[PDB]
């Protein structure tokens, strides 16, 4: 369909998951800092 | 297990250009929704008022 | 039934996934606005403390 | 006894898509209609008012 | 046929459609019973 | 008449069924709104009790 | 329409049966509505 | 005696569709018109008023 | 219209019968309405 | 004259019939609406008895 | 259409028109008996 | 004159008849509406009696 | 000619047209006489 | 002039007749409307008698 | 226009006669109007 | 000049005649309106007598 | 225009005659108007 | 002496049509302009007012 | 324009004569207007 | 078939679809439980 | 310069003449309006005498 | 422009003469206007 | 420079001339209007005398 | 590790022209949002008022 | 640098010249208006003397 | 890095230069306006001296 | 050859005539401005 | 995109280098802005 | 652009000279304006 | 682009030098503006 073999899909999934986890970690750190500064709940 | 096959259905490039544009339009929205509330940090006169 | 998977032989998986994602995002935004407009608002309710005063 | 022959007349895919769309739109419309009356469950200060 | 389906496919689709519709109606009935228990309207 | 079934040799069944379904749905919505706009309303009648109080 | 005689007869029979069932459901609903909220 | 020959001039299907549509529209219009006068049967508080 | 004589005769017969039935229903409904809410 | 039927060799019967039907329906609607707005109104004249009072 | 078709159509047309006019006259007579306007 | 019928060798009978019918109908409607707006009105003049009072 | 009609057809059409026009004018005259008897305007 | 008829070798008779008829009808309507707006009005002048009183 | 000399002569004669008749009718109508409602 | 007729070897007679007729009609209407709007009005000046009083 | 010399001469003669007649009618009408309602 | 050669550049028909149209429009415009000023000859009650 | 020398000469002569006549008429009209209603 | 999928591909897609849908519903349920613990609305 | 006539080997004489005529006419109209709008007006200045009084 | 040298010379001469005549008329008109209604 | 005339091997003389004349005319009109709108007006300044007296 | 392969999916030029144009439109937004607040540095009369 | 002239092997001289001329003219007009709208105005400032009054 | 010059193997130098020039001009105009709208104005500041008054 | 199609001699002649005409126009403008300053000084 | 492996590698290297440089400039600017006008 | 090396050199020289002359005129005009109406 | 490697080198050198000169002019202008109207 998209012209990707099995190995290419495996590699893309691996790097996609790693990058998504790093981005979510940055988001979590920023939200922890915001809660420390200005709690909203 | 076999979730990596989701890339044999969807197109990586369109998925990557759709995540970027959505998260920049979400970021600009969630920053203007918290500036119209009692949590504004720019017009709160803390640390000191500068036009006065 | 035991043959429910055959629903994928008449419905295109890609269009289903795209429609699901778009509908879920739009519904999330709409419900968040609706809850914001009522008295269940959590941002503009001066809890735990008012910050502009 | 021979009701299944309706599927030799109507296209299953179009029927399914129409059913899904109509059900979603009807659900939204009925929820708004019930919200506009005095059966509102969000803005009725039950069990306790949170803005006061 | 006008839809390109055979007789057996029509039977199978009708059976699965009926089963799914009955399940959806049962869920709706349960939800309405809960709503009536919480907030009667009539 | 006994030959009334011949009406199906003139009118297309698919269009008839689609028109019937659409017309019935629109008529149901219209009649429900019309009854809501009168004093037969069952939602804003404070029966059995008023919940916004 | 392209239908033959037998197909027309079968369609008419099933159409009549379904229409009668729908009318019966409508009649029951209107009886309940009259029992709850008379309008005339 | 020879009135049936009117079907050798006018197409039966178009006549039937026009008749159905005209009858439905006329029914809706007459129901509205009778509703707008003092012959209204909904807002006449008969037998009893339910909003009071 | 592409109709033969016999088809025209049959269609006219069924059309007349259906029209008479519809008019009968209409006059029954109007009799009931006059019994309930006279307007003249 | 005695050859008035020859008018059908000039005009088209189908178009004439359709025009006659449409014109008669529109004229009937228009005349009913016009008479309704005058002193000769029969619906909203409280005869034989007012039903909203 | 030929001459005979025109003659037949004219006969049926005139008959139907006369019937319609008679119905209209009866309705107007009833209306005058109920609610005179002149 | 005696050759006036030759006008039908210049003007098309069908168009003439259609134009005559349409013009006469429109003129009749226009004159009826114009006379209705003057003091010659016959509907809303309370003659013989007023039916809304 | 321009309309494709011969001489005899033109003569017949003229005769019938004149007859019909005279009948219509007679009806109009009768109606106007009745209206003047009911509601004089001059 | 003796040779005036040659004006029909330049102007098309059908167009001339149609233009004459249309212009005369429009002019008649216009002049009747103009005279109705002055004090020469014959309908709404209560002569011989006023029928709305 | 495609007309010949004789056709032009005939058309001119009939046109002139009809125009004179129309003008005579107009003159009679204006005389009747002047007898009823003089404007000058 | 003696050769003025040569102007018809330059301008098309039919268009000239049509333009002349149209211009004269429009000018007549315009001048009649202009004189009507001034103090020289002859219709609405109550001469010889006023027919609305 | 495609006209020969003789046709131009004839058209000019008839045009001049008709224009003079029209101007004479206009002059008579203006004389009557001045007699009735002077404006200068 | 060769001014006539201006007709070897400009088309006589266009010149004549433009001259006629421009002169007519100019006449109408100047008549309006003089009619709107103090030099009006229609609404000046000379020799005598006719509406009074 | 396609005109020759002789045609240009003739057109120029007739144009000049006609324009002079038109200017003479305009001058006479303006003299009459000045005699009636001076503006300067 | 209409979608061009075989039987095995349909079975695998259905299995993974159901698993992912159940995980999403579990996350939604947890979030709603937390919201009810914080701000009850009924 | 002595060779100024070569300006006619660059610009088309017909277009130049047409543009000159049109521009001069428009400029004349505009300047007459502008002088009319000031206190140099010669029409509406009651000189030598006022004709509307 | 497609013009030769001699045609350019002739056109320039006639153009200059006509322009000078137009300027002379303009100057005379402005002298008359200044004599009537000075503005500076 | 000495070779400034080479500017005519890149720029088209006719377009330059037309642009120059159009721009100069528009600029002259604009500057005259601006000077009129200021205190330097020469028409509406009652010098030498006021003529609308 | 193997992140450099992201340039075998995304086109460089469309991306380098997208980073520039976004960072210039964000520059003008984050500067007009800090001028409508109590942090304005131009209309704040510090160091001195020049139009007074 | 010593090889700056190569900028003319990239940019078309004619477009550059036209853009420069147009931009300079527009900028001159804009700056003249901007200075004219401030209190540095030289036209409407009654210096050295007011001429209207 | 030491291979930065290869940036000119993607971007057309002509387009880059045109974009840079246009952006710089627009930015200069915008910044001059913004500084003019504040209290840092140098035209309407009555320094060194007011000239209108 | 050239973009505008002109030769070298044609360009030289056009430049000479253009310069002469431009100088004449500027002289006329200068005279008009001197007269305007003599009548209505603005500075 | 038509890029080979080596082109992608060099792309990534200098992309990272220049992005880090831009981050350094932004961080310095924000540090001095905080030194001048603190907002939190 | 189709220009050679020598053409580019000549165009650059003339462009620079003309630009310097224009800047000199601008500087002189601004000096006169400052002498008349200082703004800073 | 279609540029060879050497052309890229030369363009980069000239572009960098010109950009540095432009930034130097900007810095001088901003020093003058700070000397006249300090804003911070
Ligand atoms: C009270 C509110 C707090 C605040 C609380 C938060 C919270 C909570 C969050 C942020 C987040 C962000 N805030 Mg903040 N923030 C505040 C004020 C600001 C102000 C300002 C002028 O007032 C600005 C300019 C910003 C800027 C930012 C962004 C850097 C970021 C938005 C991410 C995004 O949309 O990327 C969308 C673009 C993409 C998704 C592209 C895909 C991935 C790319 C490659 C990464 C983008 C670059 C990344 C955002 C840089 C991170 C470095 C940060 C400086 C840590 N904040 C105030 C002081 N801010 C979010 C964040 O930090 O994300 C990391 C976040 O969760
Ligand atoms: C006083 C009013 C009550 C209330 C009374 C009712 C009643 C009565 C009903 C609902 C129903 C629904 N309510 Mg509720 N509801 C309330 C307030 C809410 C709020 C809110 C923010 O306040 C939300 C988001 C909802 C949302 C919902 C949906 C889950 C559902 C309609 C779904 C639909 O349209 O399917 C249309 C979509 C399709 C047909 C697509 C096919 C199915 C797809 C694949 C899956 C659909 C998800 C399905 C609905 C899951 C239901 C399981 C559980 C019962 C939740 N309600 C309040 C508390 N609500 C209806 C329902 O339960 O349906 C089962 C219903 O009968
Ligand atoms: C005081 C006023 C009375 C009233 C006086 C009348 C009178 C009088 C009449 C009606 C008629 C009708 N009324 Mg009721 N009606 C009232 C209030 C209502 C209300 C309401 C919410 O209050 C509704 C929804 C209706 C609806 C109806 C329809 C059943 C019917 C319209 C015919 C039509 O349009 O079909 C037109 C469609 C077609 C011709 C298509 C061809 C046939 C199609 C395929 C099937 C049609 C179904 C047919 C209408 C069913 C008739 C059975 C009857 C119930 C006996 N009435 C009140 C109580 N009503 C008319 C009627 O009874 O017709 C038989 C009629 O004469
Ligand atoms: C004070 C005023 C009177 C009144 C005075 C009159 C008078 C007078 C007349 C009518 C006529 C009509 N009136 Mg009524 N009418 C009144 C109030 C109503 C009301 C109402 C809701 O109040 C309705 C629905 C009607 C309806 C009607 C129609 C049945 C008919 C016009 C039909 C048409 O346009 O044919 C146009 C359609 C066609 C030509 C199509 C060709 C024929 C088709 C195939 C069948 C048509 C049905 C036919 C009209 C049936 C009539 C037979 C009976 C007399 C009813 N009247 C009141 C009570 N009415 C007219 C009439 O009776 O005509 C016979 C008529 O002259
Ligand atoms: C005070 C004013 C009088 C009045 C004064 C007059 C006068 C005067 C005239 C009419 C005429 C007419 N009046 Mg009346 N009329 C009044 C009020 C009405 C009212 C009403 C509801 O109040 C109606 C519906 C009418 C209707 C009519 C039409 C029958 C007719 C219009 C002719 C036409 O347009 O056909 C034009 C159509 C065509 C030419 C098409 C060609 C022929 C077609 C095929 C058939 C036409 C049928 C023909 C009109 C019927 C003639 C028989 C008449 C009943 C005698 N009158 C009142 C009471 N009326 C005119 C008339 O009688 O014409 C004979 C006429 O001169
Ligand atoms: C105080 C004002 C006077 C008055 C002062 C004048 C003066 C002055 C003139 C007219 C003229 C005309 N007036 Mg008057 N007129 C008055 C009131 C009216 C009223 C009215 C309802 O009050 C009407 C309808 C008219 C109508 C007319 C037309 C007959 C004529 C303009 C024709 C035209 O435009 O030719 C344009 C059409 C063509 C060129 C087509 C070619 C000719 C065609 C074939 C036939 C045209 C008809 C022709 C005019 C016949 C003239 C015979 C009689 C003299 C009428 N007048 C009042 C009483 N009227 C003008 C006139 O008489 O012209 C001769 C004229 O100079
Ligand atoms: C205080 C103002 C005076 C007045 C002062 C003047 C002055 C001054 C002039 C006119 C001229 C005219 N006036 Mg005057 N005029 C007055 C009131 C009127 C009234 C009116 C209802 O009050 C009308 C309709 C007119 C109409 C006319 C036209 C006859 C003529 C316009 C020329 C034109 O446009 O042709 C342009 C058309 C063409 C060039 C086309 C080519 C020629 C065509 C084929 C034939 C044209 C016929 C020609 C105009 C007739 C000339 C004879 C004149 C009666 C002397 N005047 C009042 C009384 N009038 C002008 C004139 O007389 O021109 C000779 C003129 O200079
Ligand atoms: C208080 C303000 C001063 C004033 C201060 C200044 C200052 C400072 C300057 C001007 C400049 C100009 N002023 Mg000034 N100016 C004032 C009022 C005026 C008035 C007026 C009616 O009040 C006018 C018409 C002008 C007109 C002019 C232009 C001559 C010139 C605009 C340059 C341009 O746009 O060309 C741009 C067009 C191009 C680049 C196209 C290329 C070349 C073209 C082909 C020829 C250009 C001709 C050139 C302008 C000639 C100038 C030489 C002389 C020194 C006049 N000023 C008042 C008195 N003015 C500028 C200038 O002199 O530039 C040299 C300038 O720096
Ligand atoms: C308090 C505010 C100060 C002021 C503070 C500043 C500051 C700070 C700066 C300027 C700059 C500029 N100012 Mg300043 N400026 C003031 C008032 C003015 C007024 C006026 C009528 O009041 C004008 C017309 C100007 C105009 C100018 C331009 C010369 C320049 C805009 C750069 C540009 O857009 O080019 C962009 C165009 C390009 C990049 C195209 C490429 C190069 C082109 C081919 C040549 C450009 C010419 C170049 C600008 C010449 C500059 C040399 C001299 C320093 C003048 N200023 C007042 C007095 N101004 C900027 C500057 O000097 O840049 C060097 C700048 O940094
Ligand atoms: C091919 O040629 C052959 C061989 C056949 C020979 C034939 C040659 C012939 C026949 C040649 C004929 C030539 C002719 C007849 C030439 C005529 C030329 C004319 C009449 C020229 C006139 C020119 C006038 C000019 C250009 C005037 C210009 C004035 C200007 C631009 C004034 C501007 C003023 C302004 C903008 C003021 C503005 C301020 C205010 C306030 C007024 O704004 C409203
Ligand atoms: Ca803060
Ligand atoms: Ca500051």
């Amino acid at each position: 369909l998209t012209g990707l073999t099995d190995d290419e899909a495996k590699e893309f999934h691996a790097i996609f998951m790693q990058s998504m986890y790093a981005w979510f970690g940055l988001v979590v750190i920023a939200h922890l800092l915001a809660w420390l500064y200005r709690p909203w709940l | 297990a076999n979730l990596y096959k989701i890339w044999l259905i969807l197109d990586p490039r369109r998925v990557l250009v759709s995540i970027v544009a959505f998260q920049i339009v979400l970021g600009l929205l969630i920053h203007m929704i918290v500036l119209s509330t009692d949590l504004n940090w720019l017009d709160d006169n803390i640390p000191v008022s500068y036009q006065a």
